[PDB]
């Protein structure tokens, strides 16, 4: 509660001294997050929604209603493939990208099927 | 005669599970100051002796950056200002350590970095093989 | 030019690490070279390249009005202008045309 | 508060190339295969003709961010040549000097 | 001639320092860097930002204390905390020393997202290291 | 009344026999009332000498050592002491490590200075692992080496995979696990059309 | 032949900057750590020392307030990993629709005056106020 919240305040101020010395600054700076947790991890805070490498690579499974033969299938193997490469991309917009192509491919139906082509 | 009674020693906790062994650390620190880098390497060398760490040193060659400018304004293309910048290199290469130690020293290294100076720390893990791959299944 | 053992061996090395499968063609390969990088205009070196000017001196105006900030560039502006509006030469408002 | 308007536009630019910047990239894709039919492919290219013209990634160029000046620049610091120099020389730029060799 | 960061002859009633004095062809011969930071090294990145940040410092520290400042700014980075040693004067009260002081480092703090913390070294007057 | 009168600096309250590690805990910048050393810096002038350490700025240029003198870095090195473990007495030598852990990893952690760490060096993994300590016959050997093609070194005997596709190191060295391990599963795997060879 | 492997040891983020706190001890020509170590800086007297570090506090508060007041000149992360400490604050009611998850905010926010003004109103338009809310308001009020 508030009157719980307050409590635990002043229990703190009782307990809080001015500082004392540098490192006393540095694990005060620590704890409230504004020094960094040495050693340096250079990934430390940074988690891409905890997926794995089958995710981040393997993206044959999201592309299930184009079709599995034909060139557009050709090319949505070169972009799978350059998205499974790409280091700088997240899962998500990696997906975005595929359901772009899907979209567009679904509003160009009708030149698919003039140039002979079946889109899902 | 103000000295404390007592002193709360730091809390360390023994996991139950194996320490990742490192067969070796290089630790390559840029700057621009060779003096720096040479206290710097006494730091390190006498923290690594006083942990008990073997520890080797050597000063990979220096690079030097060098750039030109036009020297004036305007109308002046013939004479010019040129620049450098200096980095100078020096490797502590540190062998047969744990996991926990390893740690603590890089902690302490780097909290004890001079502004100015660039680390860069390579590991080298030992790993056993997978279990998958410890007899051909297929 | 490589025998159908050697095609095949390179082939299935290709899908184990990954590259493509198909005998694409050097024009083919764009489309893998395009999404295996970030875009130039998506690098933080394109849209981050100039400091927010908007920030950095309205802030400092801010700064300046509430007396934390002294700036002696400005004071010479405002001591010019108030000498030439005392001189006569006072800037024409919007709307008064001189000329027209 | 920019340097100058040259400056507001290349921001402009900048932002706006920033924006559908995946846009093009995904319909660049689609024009830069023989894969696809050649009719698809035309269409893509009325398709990022009609984009707006400030995306092109093109128009951007690299300007001073202290003086505006579109040429004698250095990509590394972003600054002019007289900017680096006036400030290489006071000091105020870590780990350079004059070249002596 | 040359006259790029020199501080010509005059009737010699001129003091200067030991950093106006010494011209650029003198550094790090004579005198060292006024700023110190990994972004200018071989492989190392972000040397456009730190040279912007450490600009915008010294004019906000110039303008937040003005009539104070006697030399130049040291500007030190070591990880994330960032350190600004300056030479004042003593004409200002203590009180403003400290009222400017906190307030600094903390807006400086929350401005760049990163740790800053303020050191002054108080002089009588400004040291004169020769008269040109 | 006149001016606020600095005083004198502490130094001369400072004794011979102190313990300089408490008087400088962590790195600071060099400050004269508080160091009593009469360090000079500076080229003197003709007929001169080198400026005192009162308002030198050269002095205050320089990223001091005083919190790492050597009685200090001893008494660091004793507290952490108890944060350290022993590493294993069997693996004495290099040859004996390479035996127990035939497989070698590789990754860099970089320090730099500024408000962000990110960086995108960090996220390379490199694995090393002799195909000899593999349980690998005829077919396997050569099946493995074809498939990795530059990848394995004849001379060492040691074949090397770089992963830097997965954004996080972590994922890199799963990759680079699932890699040397569909690559060992194919290498003993045969196929038909193998018998064109 | 076996290797035997260590246990990992684990410790807290700051117990290594623990350790190296114990290891030094406290100084006596050293002047409290909070002031300056300039001889001008340096307090004199008790009453200089006070005053001195209610003028470092009152140039915190009015940073603070300068912040607060104009957040928008400081709503630029540039640091990885985030810092949410060193962000602009907000204190303001945003949901400025009369209902029940807007009036919880304003209690969240403390706003006294302005929480029961909208109980008042949300009584007067009918809706139905939770009783846990309706505690909540009177833990509020009764403490301010
Ligand atoms: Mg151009
Ligand atoms: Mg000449």
């Amino acid at each position: 509660s508030l009157w719980d919240v307050e409590f635990a305040k002043q229990l703190a101020t009782v307990n809080e001294q001015p500082l004392q010395n540098g490192f006393e600054e540095l694990i005060q700076w620590t704890k409230e997050g504004k020094l960094w947790e040495f050693p340096i991890n250079n990934e430390a805070g940074f988690d891409d929604d905890g997926s794995e490498f089958h995710e981040h690579i393997f993206l044959e499974k999201h592309l299930e209603s184009f079709p599995k033969q034909g060139p557009i299938r050709h090319f949505m193997e070169l972009v799978t493939c350059g998205l499974s490469k790409n280091p700088y991309l997240s899962v998500k917009q990696k997906v975005e990208h595929i359901e772009w192509f899907r979209n567009y491919f679904n509003e160009k139906k009708d030149i698919l099927k003039e140039s002979n082509i079946q889109f899902n | 005669v103000d000295v404390p009674k007592d002193l709360t020693k730091p809390v360390v906790t023994i996991s139950d599970e194996p320490d990742i062994l490192y067969k070796r650390l290089s630790v390559l620190v840029k700057g621009h100051d060779k003096a720096v880098l040479d206290s710097y390497e006494y730091f390190a060398v006498l923290a690594a002796k006083e942990l008990g760490i073997s520890i080797k040193v050597h000063e990979p060659p220096r690079k030097i950056e060098r750039f030109t400018l036009l020297q004036s304004v305007h109308i002046y293309k013939k004479h010019r200002v040129q620049y450098e910048m200096r980095t100078l290199y020096r490797c502590l290469e540190l062998e047969h350590l744990t996991g926990s130690t390893a740690d603590v020293y890089l902690e302490y290294i780097q909290r004890n970095l001079p502004e100015g100076v660039a680390m860069e720390v390579t590991k080298t893990q030992l790993e056993q093989l997978p279990e998958h791959i410890k007899e051909p299944i297929w | 030019s490589l025998s159908e053992y050697a095609f095949r061996m390179s082939r299935l090395s290709a899908r184990l690490f990954g590259e493509v499968t198909r005998p694409t063609n050097s024009k083919s390969m764009k489309v893998v070279k395009l999404f295996s990088e970030l875009p130039l205009a998506k690098k933080k070196e394109t849209y981050d390249w100039y400091p927010n000017h908007h920030t950095y001196a309205e802030l400092m105006q801010t700064l300046r009005f509430l007396g934390l900030y002294r700036d002696e560039h400005q004071d010479f502006m405002d001591e010019q202008k108030r000498l030439k509006k005392l001189r006569g030469k006072e800037k024409p408002k919007k709307g008064e045309g001189k000329r027209a | 508060h920019y340097v100058d308007w040259r400056m507001w536009r290349d921001v402009k630019r900048r932002k706006m190339a920033y924006e559908y910047a995946d846009e093009r990239l995904r319909i660049n894709s689609l024009r830069k295969n023989t894969i696809l039919p050649k009719i698809l492919q035309d269409v893509a290219d009325e398709e990022i003709a009609a984009l707006p013209r400030d995306s092109c990634p093109v128009r951007i160029r690299n300007r001073c961010v202290m003086t505006s000046r579109p040429r004698g620049v250095k990509r590394r610091w972003r600054l002019s040549r007289i900017v680096f120099r006036h400030l290489a020389d006071h000091g105020q730029l870590s780990g350079i000097q004059r070249a002596t060799w | 001639k040359n006259r790029a960061a020199r501080v010509r002859v005059s009737k010699g009633d001129k003091p200067v320092t030991y950093e106006e004095a010494h011209a650029p062809h003198y550094i790090a011969h004579r005198k060292g860097w006024l700023s110190l930071h990994t972004g200018n090294l071989d492989g190392e990145d972000h040397a456009a930002e730190r040279t912007v940040e450490d600009v915008f410092l010294r004019k906000f520290m110039w303008g937040t204390f003005p009539g104070c400042l006697a030399d130049q700014l040291v500007l030190k980075r070591r990880g994330n905390q960032l350190e600004i040693c300056a030479v004042v004067l003593r004409q200002l009260s203590p009180h403003k020393y400290y009222f400017l002081v906190g307030y600094s480092e903390t807006l400086l703090s929350y401005f760049y997202k990163c740790p800053v913390r303020l050191h002054l070294q108080t002089v009588p007057s400004k040291v004169v290291y020769k008269y040109l | 009344p006149p001016r606020r009168k600095a005083l004198p600096p502490r130094t001369e309250k400072m004794a011979v026999d102190q313990d300089w590690p408490s008087v400088y805990p962590v790195a600071a910048p060099f400050k004269p009332s508080a160091v009593p050393l009469p360090v000079r810096m500076g080229y003197p002038v003709k007929k001169g000498v080198p400026m005192a350490k009162e308002g030198n700025l050269e002095l205050l240029k320089i990223p001091n050592f005083l919190h790492l003198t050597p009685v200090a870095i001893k008494k660091h090195c004793e507290a952490l002491k108890d944060f350290c473990t022993e590493w294993p007495a069997a693996l004495d030598s290099d040859e004996k490590c390479e035996k127990h852990f035939p497989i070698e990893i590789d990754s860099t952690d970089y320090v730099s200075s500024g408000p962000s760490v990110r960086n995108p060096r960090a996220r390379v993994v490199v694995l090393r692992v002799k195909l000899s300590s593999l349980n690998l016959d005829d077919h396997a050997k050569k099946k493995l080496i074809k498939l990795v093609g530059e990848r394995y070194c004849k001379t060492t005997d040691v074949l090397t995979i770089k992963t830097d596709r997965c954004p996080l190191r972590r994922q890199n060295y799963d990759y680079a696990v699932y890699l040397l391990t569909v690559l060992y599963h194919e290498s003993w795997n045969t196929e038909e059309w193998e018998k064109s060879k | 032949e076996e290797v035997v492997i260590p246990k990992k040891k684990t410790w807290d983020k700051v117990a290594v900057l623990q350790a190296l706190a114990s290891t030094v001890n406290r100084d006596t020509t050293a002047v409290p750590y909070v002031f300056q170590d300039d001889p001008y800086l340096m307090p004199a007297s008790s009453l200089e020392s006070r005053s001195f570090l209610l003028a470092k506090k009152s140039g915190e508060n009015v940073a603070k307030f300068i912040i607060n007041s104009y957040p928008k000149y400081f709503q630029k992360d540039i640091a990885e990993p985030h810092i949410p400490c060193l962000m602009p604050e907000y204190f303001e009611p945003q949901i400025k629709d009369i209902s029940e998850a807007a009036l919880k905010e304003r209690i969240e926010l403390r706003k006294v005056k302005a929480s029961v003004d909208m109980f008042d109103q949300l009584l007067q338009a009918g809706t139905t106020v939770s009783l846990e809310t309706t505690n909540s308001l009177l833990d509020l009020l009764c403490y301010y």
